[PDB]
RNA sequence: GCCAGUGGCGAAGGCGCCCGGCUGGAACGGGUCCGACGGUGAGGGACGAAGGCCAGGGGAGCGAACCGGAUUAGAUACCCGGGUAGUCCUGGCUGUAAAGGAUGCGGGCUAGGUGUCGGGCGAGCUUCGAGCUCGCCCGGUGCCGAAGGGAAGCCGUUAAGCCCG
RNA sequence: CCGGAGUGUAAAAAGCUCCGGGAAUAAGGGCUGGGCAAGGCCGGUGGCAGCCGCCGCGGUAAUACCGGCGGCCCGAGUGGUGGCCGCUAUUAUUGGGCCUAAAGCGUCCGUAGCCGGGCCCGUAAGUCCCUGGCGAAAUCCCACGGCUCAACCGUGGGGCUUGCU
C-alpha cells in the first residue's frame, strides 16, 4: 500500500494497522466473489 | 470574437471605503454631480493621461516623442497645463482640475449661473452657447480657447437683461473657485 | 559538480560583502570573470583586482570597498535586444539606473547602459547593485 | 517644545543634553548608538508627534491568560506615530485597559522612532523629489515578507491599510507593494513595513544617485 | 535543491512538469474533464424547471434548531429528483403539489450547500410563473 | 544637510538605531573611528585612516 | 593568502650519499618505492605511509 | 556476554568469539599516470530487515494459532503452565517497514570552539613499546555556538543559509 | 410631457429648427452585527418562525428574523443564480514548497534527456545590429477633423498578428 503518516496518527482515528487489515479482508472477499464465486 | 464597445469609466475596487466615500461626497456636492459615474468618468480621463505620461517617461524616441508632444499640446488645448509644461506636471494634475474644466463649472464661474445646479439647468434647457453653438452636455470639457466665447444663447430669455433671473445672477457677480 | 565559476564568484562577493570582508579570492579564474570585474571596477562597485597565476586556471584577488548589496549571475544567459533592457532592469534592479546589468555583446562585455548608447543587444550574464 | 520641556526633568544623559539646548535636531539624535528611553526627548525634538493626528492606532487585541479562577484578559495595542516627513515609530503596549495600553504603546513608539530615506526611483516618474522611496526595499517579521517598490507621483499607496497608515506617517505618498505571508497578522505586517523603511538606510549607493533619485534622509 | 529544469534548453521538460502538476490542481481537472457537466442534474444551467412532488422539512445541523422547509422536485429536462429550499416565511404554504417551480442554486461555497441546511443545493425562485418573494410579501397572487 | 557616518571597516553607512559605536583613534587621535554592529559582533578589524593602527 | 592559496608541496627532494659507494644521489622524501643506490643497490630510503625513513645520508642536502 | 564506546565498516538493509584463505570499498601520503573522462538520471536494472510462501533438512530455547489455570461484571487479553507453525541450514520466490537524519544527490561561499576515530607532519617524554602528551593538515563522526535562517521547535561550514545544477 | 408647422424620409416615423401650453408627466433596487458604508430606535415572534456568500443571529430586553420610522450604497437601474478571469506566489519562467504542517523513490547503478572546468585557433548554427520583402481590413493606442460634444465616423502616425523569409 501507499500509506499516510497522517493516518498513522490517532487523534480522531482507529489504528492504521487494523484499518489496513479490515481493508484487506474486504478486498479478499471481493476478489473471492469476483473470479470464481 | 468582435469589438464589443466598452465603458469609458472605471469603478472602484472596493465600494465601501470610508476615505474614498467622504472625498467623493465632498467633490460631488462641490461640483453638483448627478453621478458617481460622472465623477469616475473624469477620474478615468485623468488616469489615462497619467498612464500615457508614465509610458512616455519610460519610452524611447521617434515615436513616444510624437506622443509626448501630442499629450502636452492636448492638455494645453484643454487648459489643464500651460504651454511650458511637462510630463511631471501631468503627474501633478488632478480630477479637480478636470472638473474645473467642465462646462457646468465654468458657467458657475463666468458669473452666468449663481449656482452649479442652476448652471446645469441652464445648459440642459439650452441657454448656454460655446462659440455660437448650443451645448446641452454639462460634462463637456471646455477648451481654453472656447472659454472666453461662452455666453447666453441669443434665443434665451436670460439674454434679455430685463429678465428676473438674469437680474439676480448679476446681482451676485462672483467667480473664482467653483 | 562545478558549473559556472562566474556565479560562484559573484555569490562569494555577495556573501563576503555581507560579512564585511575586504578582499576575496576567486579561484577558477576566467577571462569572463575578469571582464565582469573590469566593469564592476569601472562602475565603482569593487576596488582593485589582480590576477594571481598558479599552474592552474589562475586566481583573482579582489579588494572590495563596501558598495555591493547584491551581485549575481543571470544564468539562463538571456538574449536581449536593444529595447528590452527596461524589463530586465525591472526584474533585476531596484530603481531606474541604480545598478548594472552586465551584457556580453559581439562588441565585448559591457553594461546595459553602454549597450544602449551603442544600440546593440546581446546576452545578459550578471547583475550588480 | 517648551510646554513639555517645562514639566520635564531629564533622567537620562540624552535628555539632559536636549533640555540643556544641546542636540537640537533629531538627526543629531540618531546615528550614534544612543539610547532613547524618553518620549519626552522625542516630543521635544519632534513636537508634531504629540498630535492625535500624526498618531495612529493600528490594532487592538484582547489577549487571554488562563488561571485557576478563569480568564485574565490583557490588551495589546499596536500604535504608530510619526512626522509626515521622514520620521516614524511603531510600538506595542499592554494593559489591563485599552487606554493604558494606548499611552504605553505610543511611548514605546516614540522610543522606537527611526529615520528613513525618501526619494524617487521609479522608471516612470524620475521627478527627483521625495514622494516615494528611492529604491525597492524588503522587510520581514514572522511569516510576512513585504517588498516595497517606488511608484510614480499620484499613484497612492498600493498596500494594505496598515502600510498606508505607517507610510503616511513616514511621508511616503506613493508606493507599490508585493507581500507574502499572513498579512492578517497586523503586528508582523506593520513590523515588516517598518523594517523595510529602515532597510532604506541599510542599502548602499553611489555619489550621484543622491541627486538623481532625490534622496532625502529626514525633513526636506 | 534548486528546482527541476532551469536550463536554457529545458523548456520541454519544464512544460511537461507544469502540466503534470496542473492535474493535481482540482479546479483544472474538473474544468477539463467536465465532471460537473457529467454529474449535474441541471445540466450546466443556472436555473431549471421542476414539478413539486412533495413538501418536506429538514433539520439544521447541530447547534441551530429549526426545520427548514423544502420540496422534492422532479426536473423536466432529465426527469431527475432534487430537493429545493423555499426561502421565506409562508412559502411552503404558498407552494402546492404538482406545481411548476423554478430552481436556482442556493448559493453556497462550491456551488453547494448553504448555512445550517446540510444537504440542499437549490432554491425555489418562481412558482407557477410567479416569484416566491412576491407571493411571500403578499403581492402577485398565484395563478393556480 | 547633514552627513551620514560610515564604518572604517565595511564602509557601509551606519543606520539610525544600529548598535554601532564611535570613538577617536588611540595612538593617533584626530580621527573618528566609526564601527558598525556587524563589525563589532564579528570582530572585524578596523584601521585608522590617518595612522595605520589596526585594532579589533 | 596562507596555506591554501597556491597549494604547495610539503615534501622535498633531497640529496644524499650512500655509506658504501658515497655517490651523491637526488631522491624524494615521500617515496612510494624503496629507493636504491644507482651504483651499489643499497637502500637509501625505506617507504612508509608518509615521509620515508632515510638510511645512508650522513652528508645531506635538501632543495 | 563483559571489553563495546554519541566507537568503527558499509549504498542502504545491515555487520561483533578466535584462526586461516579468497575478496570489495574508503581515508591518508603522493612534483606518479590519464587528460574533462564529469553531475543528475525519465524509463530500466541490482541489492534489499522482520515476516510469509515452495521444496528439502533440522528442531535446544523462545514461541503466533491452539490448549489449560487464574483475573474480571465480562476477559476471545494483559499474568501463569504448556504448545504448532516459525525462528536455524540449503536453494528459490516475495520485495514490503517509524526501510527515519521523518532531512535526494553533486559543487562553491558564509566565525569558530571543544571532543573523538583514522592517516600524516612537527615537537616533547619515555619502562625505548604498533607507547604517552602537545600542536598542525587532511578526512570522518558528535556536542556547543555568534552572525544568519526559520512559524517556531530548532538548524547553524556534517545548514533547515546564499549561489550553481 | 402635450399639441402644431417646416425640414427630414424611397415614403413615413424619429431627429433637427420654430410656435403654443404648462413644475407639470417622470425613482427605484438592495443593504442596514462584522467582513462592509450605514440604527444602543420602536412594535411583533420567542430554538418556533425565520435569516445566514463566511463568521454566525434567534430558546421574553433580538441593533442579526418580520414590520414601521430612519439611515447607507448605487441609481434608470439595482439584486439573485451559473460561468470565466482576478483574488491565488492555491500551479509558482518571472515566482511556491517537500525535518516536525501535503510532499525526498528503501538504497544504489546507469540509458535517453538536461547541466557541464580553463586557454588558443577556426566556423559563424543559435544570439545581436542594419537592411529588403511579407504577416489583409476591421479591432488596439495617439493626435487632428465631421455628426451639439461624446459614443460613432474619417485623415494620418504607431502598434498587433507566434512570425516567416
Ligand atoms: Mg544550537
Ligand atoms: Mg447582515
Ligand atoms: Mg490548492
Ligand atoms: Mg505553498
Ligand atoms: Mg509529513
Ligand atoms: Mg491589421
Ligand atoms: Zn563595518
Ligand atoms: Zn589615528
Ligand atoms: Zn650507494
Amino acid at each position: 500500500m501507499k500509506r499516510r503518516p497522517r493516518k498513522w496518527k490517532k487523534k480522531g482515528r482507529m489504528r492504521w494497522k487494523w484499518i489496513k487489515k479490515r481493508i484487506r479482508r474486504l478486498k479478499k472477499q471481493r476478489r473471492k466473489e469476483r473470479g470464481l464465486i | 470574437d468582435p469589438k464589443r464597445q466598452r465603458k469609458k469609466y472605471e469603478t472602484p475596487s472596493h465600494p465601501w471605503i470610508k476615505e474614498r466615500l467622504d472625498r467623493e461626497r465632498v467633490i460631488m456636492r462641490k461640483y453638483a454631480l448627478k453621478n458617481k459615474k460622472e465623477l469616475w468618468r473624469h477620474e478615468t480621463q485623468l488616469k489615462e493621461f497619467r498612464r500615457r505620461a508614465r509610458r512616455l517617461l519610460a519610452a524611447r524616441g521617434k515615436q513616444a516623442e510624437v506622443e509626448r508632444v501630442q499629450l502636452l499640446q492636448r492638455l494645453n488645448r484643454l487648459g489643464l497645463l500651460p504651454a511650458d509644461a511637462v510630463l511631471d506636471d501631468v503627474l501633478s494634475l488632478t480630477v479637480e482640475d478636470v472638473l474645473d474644466r467642465r462646462l457646468q463649472t465654468i458657467v458657475y464661474k463666468k458669473g452666468l449661473a449663481r449656482t452649479p445646479r442652476q448652471a446645469r439647468q441652464l445648459i440642459v434647457h439650452g441657454h448656454i452657447e460655446v462659440n455660437g453653438q448650443i451645448i446641452r452636455s454639462p460634462g463637456y470639457l471646455v477648451l481654453k480657447a472656447e472659454e472666453d466665447t461662452i455666453t447666453y444663447s441669443k434665443t434665451s430669455p436670460f439674454a434679455r437683461e430685463s429678465h428676473p433671473e438674469r437680474m439676480v445672477i448679476e446681482q451676485a457677480k462672483q467667480g473664482g473657485e467653483a | 559538480t562545478l558549473l559556472d565559476p562566474l556565479a560562484n564568484a559573484l555569490s562569494h562577493i555577495t556573501n563576503s560583502e555581507r560579512v564585511g570582508k575586504k578582499e576575496v579570492y576567486l579561484k577558477p579564474a576566467s577571462k569572463l570573470m575578469g571582464e565582469v570585474l573590469r566593469v564592476m571596477q569601472e562602475n565603482g562597485y569593487i576596488g582593485e583586482f589582480e590576477f594571481i597565476d598558479d599552474g592552474r586556471a589562475g586566481i583573482y584577488r579582489v579588494q572590495l570597498i563596501g558598495k555591493i548589496n547584491k551581485a549575481g549571475a543571470i544564468k539562463p544567459r538571456f538574449p536581449v535586444k536593444a529595447r528590452e533592457y527596461e524589463a530586465w532592469e525591472k526584474r533585476f534592479l531596484p530603481a531606474f539606473e541604480f545598478g548594472i546589468l552586465i551584457v556580453s555583446t559581439s562588441q565585448g562585455v559591457m553594461t546595459h547602459k553602454e549597450a544602449i548608447e551603442k544600440g546593440i543587444g546581446g546576452r545578459l550574464i550578471a547583475y550588480v547593485y | 517644545s517648551q510646554r513639555v520641556l517645562e514639566e520635564w526633568e531629564p533622567r537620562t544623559k540624552l535628555g539632559q543634553l536636549v533640555k540643556a539646548g544641546q542636540i537640537t535636531d533629531i538627526h543629531e539624535i540618531f546615528r550614534k548608538g544612543y539610547q532613547i528611553k524618553e518620549p519626552e526627548i522625542v516630543d521635544v525634538l519632534l513636537p508634531e508627534v504629540n498630535m492625535r493626528e500624526n498618531q495612529e492606532v493600528l490594532d487592538i487585541a484582547l489577549t487571554v491568560r488562563m488561571t485557576d479562577s478563569g480568564r485574565r484578559i490583557r490588551f495589546r495595542v499596536l500604535a504608530a506615530v510619526g512626522n509626515r516627513d521622514g520620521y516614524v515609530g511603531l510600538g506595542i503596549g499592554h494593559g489591563r485597559e485599552v487606554g493604558i495600553a494606548i499611552r504605553k504603546a505610543i511611548n514605546y513608539a516614540k522610543m522606537n522612532i527611526i529615520e528613513i530615506k525618501r526619494g524617487c526611483g521609479s522608471w516612470e516618474c524620475r521627478c527627483r523629489r521625495p514622494h516615494s522611496i528611492p529604491f525597492a526595499v524588503e522587510g520581514k517579521e514572522g511569516s510576512v515578507r513585504v517588498k516595497l517598490m517606488p511608484g510614480p507621483r499620484g499613484l497612492g499607496l498600493v498596500i494594505g491599510d496598515v502600510g498606508k497608515k505607517i507610510l503616511s506617517l513616514a511621508g511616503v505618498q506613493d508606493v507599490w507593494s508585493q507581500s507574502l505571508g499572513e498579512t492578517r497578522t497586523t503586528v508582523n505586517f506593520a513590523k515588516a513595513v517598518f523594517n523595510a523603511l529602515y532597510n532604506t538606510n541599510r542599502v548602499a549607493i553611489q555619489p550621484g544617485m543622491e541627486e538623481k533619485y532625490g534622496i532625502v534622509v529626514g525633513r526636506e | 535543491g534548486k528546482k527541476a529544469p532551469y536550463g536554457e534548453f529545458a523548456g520541454r521538460k519544464l512544460k511537461l512538469k507544469r502540466k503534470k502538476f496542473r492535474w493535481s490542481d482540482i479546479r483544472y481537472k474538473r474544468r477539463v474533464l467536465r465532471l460537473k457537466e457529467k454529474s449535474d442534474p441541471l445540466e450546466g444551467a443556472p436555473q431549471a424547471k421542476g414539478i413539486v412532488l412533495e413538501k418536506i422539512a429538514v433539520e439544521a445541523k447541530q447547534p441551530n434548531s429549526a426545520m427548514r422547509k423544502a420540496v422534492r422536485v422532479q426536473l423536466i429536462k432529465n426527469g431527475k429528483v432534487v430537493t429545493a429550499f423555499t426561502p421565506g416565511d409562508g412559502a411552503i404554504n404558498h407552494i402546492d403539489e404538482h406545481d411548476e417551480v423554478i430552481i436556482e442554486g442556493i448559493g453556497g461555497p462550491k456551488g453547494g450547500s448553504m448555512g445550517d441546511i446540510p444537504g440542499i443545493r437549490y432554491k425555489v425562485v418562481k412558482v407557477n410563473r410567479v416569484s416566491l418573494k412576491e407571493l411571500v410579501k403578499g403581492r402577485k397572487e398565484k395563478p393556480r | 544637510k547633514f552627513e551620514v557616518p560610515v564604518c572604517t571597516s565595511c564602509g557601509k553607512e551606519i543606520t539610525p538605531r544600529e548598535h554601532a559605536t564611535h570613538f577617536v583613534c588611540p595612538n593617533c587621535g584626530e580621527a573618528i573611528i566609526w564601527r558598525c554592529e556587524s563589525c563589532r559582533v564579528l570582530s572585524v578589524p578596523y584601521k585608522c585612516p590617518k595612522c595605520g593602527w589596526e585594532g579589533p | 593568502l596562507p596555506k591554501n592559496l597556491i597549494p604547495m608541496p610539503k615534501s622535498r627532494f633531497l640529496r644524499v650519499k650512500c655509506i658504501d659507494c658515497g655517490n651523491e644521489q637526488i631522491v624524494f622524501s615521500n617515496p612510494s618505492t624503496t629507493v636504491r643506490c644507482l651504483v651499489c643497490g643499497a637502500t637509501l630510503v625505506e617507504p612508509t605511509g608518509g615521509k620515508g625513513i632515510l638510511k645512508a645520508k650522513v652528508l645531506e642536502v635538501l632543495e
